[PDB]
């Protein structure tokens, strides 16, 4: 707040315009990013309140109603590991917290319900034991495999998610 | 809201397609109405472990994507432009 | 106001209060009504 | 506004050489913006500082405008990548990638010629008019477990058939599109139905 | 006006839909055949 | 003086204008590297090997 600044800026020319155009255009760009990675989808999909997938556990990932800002507990440790005038302005982000662990919630819903048919249309229920089936099919690995191994391979994945939670708990 | 303040658009209560992005999950569109934008069509698919859903039809979409290859080449004679 | 350009004869209407004439760019186009148009140049 | 990526380079280009030509014209703290009323007016050592002034703009006003060329051309350049991949794998073939050749299985792709890019009209295949069924891990007939090769075992109110994942097309339960590995009695959400032997 | 100039694209317009016209061309008439060989 | 200062803390802002678009564009690069690791592993099995 000089006014000696704006008299001599006036005849220096249109620098300060260019910068906000391409500060305004970095902020947009920084938005259909984030618009495009999590907004894959147009419906936001609900795990029903019962939880029978064949003996995988989903509640580590899948948000619980204890309301921790929406988010579930390896999200909740991601948030809380990351640590975060004269003209300088921090423009909030279009799509809040919340917003973006909705996103993922749904995401996360059509994985585990519909697997892989929600994201070429709409979601087609089938029993996670079928999906996996149906996975292993695509690695080629018959369907007896799991439907004989099934136990153990929900334990397994039980052990994975328990070994990654507490690799981001104590491990920096 | 936490972006800052608005004067001239009247708040609602619904949950509408984002037309112009004002930031901070706020968005305005045409009176001029400020609401928070919707994430999209709420629904809850049946899950069941006995359960499937099979298509008894199909559709064949055409959809359009549109690529930039090149821009315009422009040259800039420094000697001519600085001093001319 | 000196320059180099080519003169040429202009279709354009000044008006009588009206000497100089400055395109886009702010720049010399028409001086009284004679147009200025740089002659030929370009790179080789 | 069905090509707003290309209207929007054209319109950034368009706004940088603008840009730079209202630049061309600052007066950068010297006397005048137009060199030659310099040179017409002042003495040599003056008007010889003066040009130095408005080269130092003048560069400077370039150099920044060199800069955002540069950026953008490697933007264009990444984004001529993608275009020339989806060129080689959605249009000179059949893609299994997820939603790399337009939303739902991906069948084909037509290029179009555009005055600054490319256009790929995707052809896919979309599911729809879905149907409830029940579905069972394997069959339980023999005392054996029987698998489907390919499909899924469904069944409307009281038949099981078995059939394709992507279409309703039910068949009967049979040796040939089954497969038998081990006994019904480790296999989880298991029936009982009968199994046809043609 | 001041020493910026436009270069003209070394594919013309007509050269580039002839490319499109080829590649749509060998895509129906062929399928992706033609992308691996003859 | 003050002309002096004003070159000075536009060059530097000039600096710092490029060194975040050089930041924005790789943070570009990787939300689509990011998108298509969702769209091609989330939404669909990946066949692509690692
Ligand atoms: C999943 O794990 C959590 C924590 O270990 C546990 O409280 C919950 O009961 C488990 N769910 C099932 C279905 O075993
Ligand atoms: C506020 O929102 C609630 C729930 O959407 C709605 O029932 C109510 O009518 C709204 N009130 C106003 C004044 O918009
Ligand atoms: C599928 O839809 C088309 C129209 O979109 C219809 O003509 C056809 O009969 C439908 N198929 C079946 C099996 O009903
Ligand atoms: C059939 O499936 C749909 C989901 O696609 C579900 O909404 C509906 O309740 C199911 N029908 C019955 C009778 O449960
Ligand atoms: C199921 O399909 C079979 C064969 O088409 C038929 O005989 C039977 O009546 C059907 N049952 C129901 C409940 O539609
Ligand atoms: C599905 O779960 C129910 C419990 O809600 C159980 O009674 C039934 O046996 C299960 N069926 C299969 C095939 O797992
Ligand atoms: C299938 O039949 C066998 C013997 O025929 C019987 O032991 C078994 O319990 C039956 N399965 C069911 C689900 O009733």
């Amino acid at each position: 707040d000089s006014t000696e600044c704006s008299n001599l800026l006036l005849q220096y020319g249109s620098f300060c315009t260019q910068l906000n155009r391409a500060l305004t255009g970095i902020a947009v760009e920084q938005d259909k990013n984030t618009q495009e990675v999590f907004a894959q989808v147009k419906q936001i999909y609900k795990t029903p309140p019962i939880k029978d997938f064949g003996g995988f556990n989903f509640s580590q990932i899948l948000p619980d109603p204890s309301k921790p800002s929406k988010r579930s507990f390896i999200e909740d440790l991601l948030f809380n590991k990351v640590t975060l005038f004269n003209g300088l302005t921090v423009l909030p982000p279009l799509l809040t917290d919340e917003m973006i662990a909705q996103y993922t919630s749904a995401l996360l819903a059509g994985t585990i319900t519909s697997g892989w048919t929600f994201g070429a249309g709409a979601a087609l229920q089938i029993p996670f034991a079928m999906q996996m089936a149906y996975r292993f099919n695509g690695i080629g690995v018959t369907q007896n495999v799991l439907y004989e191994n099934q136990k153990l391979i929900a334990n397994q994945f039980n052990s994975a998610i328990g070994k990654i939670q507490d690799s981001l708990s104590s491990t920096a | 809201t936490r972006a800052g303040c608005l004067i001239g658009a009247e708040h609602v209560n619904n949950s509408y397609e984002c037309d112009i992005p004002i930031g901070a999950g706020i968005c305005a569109s045409y009176s001029i109405i400020a609401y928070t934008m919707s994430l999209g069509a709420e629904n809850s698919v049946a899950y069941s472990n006995n359960s499937i859903a099979i298509p008894t039809n199909f559709t064949i979409s055409v959809t359009t994507e549109i690529l930039p290859v090149s821009m315009t080449k422009t040259s800039v004679d420094c000697t001519m432009y600085i001093c001319g | 106001l000196t320059g180099t350009g080519v003169l040429t004869e202009s279709n354009k209407k000044f008006l009588p209060f009206q000497q100089f004439g400055r395109d886009i760019a702010d720049t010399t186009d028409a001086v009284r009504i004679l147009d200025i148009t740089p002659c030929s140049f370009g790179g080789v | 506004s069905a090509l707003g990526k290309l209207q929007d380079v054209v319109n950034q280009n368009a706004q940088a050489l603008n840009t730079l030509v209202k630049q061309l014209s600052s007066n950068f703290g010297a006397i005048s913006s137009v060199l030659n009323d310099i040179l017409s007016r002042l003495d040599p050592p003056e008007a010889e500082v003066q040009i130095d002034r408005l080269i130092t703009g003048r560069l400077q006003s370039l150099q920044t405008y060199v800069t955002q060329q540069l950026i953008r051309a490697a933007e264009i350049r990444a984004s001529a990548n993608l275009a020339a991949t989806k060129m080689s794998e959605c249009v000179l073939g059949q893609s299994k990638r997820v939603d790399f050749c337009g939303k739902g299985y991906h069948l084909m792709s037509f290029p179009q010629s555009a005055p600054h890019g490319v256009v790929f009209l995707h052809v896919t295949y979309v599911p729809a008019q879905e149907k409830n069924f029940t579905t069972a891990p394997a069959i339980c007939h023999d005392g054996k477990a029987h698998f489907p090769r390919e499909g899924v075992f469904v069944s409307n109110g009281t038949h099981w058939f078995v059939t394709q994942r992507n279409f309703y097309e039910p068949q009967i339960i049979t040796t040939d599109n089954t497969f038998v590995s081990g006994n019904c009695d480790v296999v989880i959400g298991i029936v009982n139905n009968t199994v046809y032997d043609p």
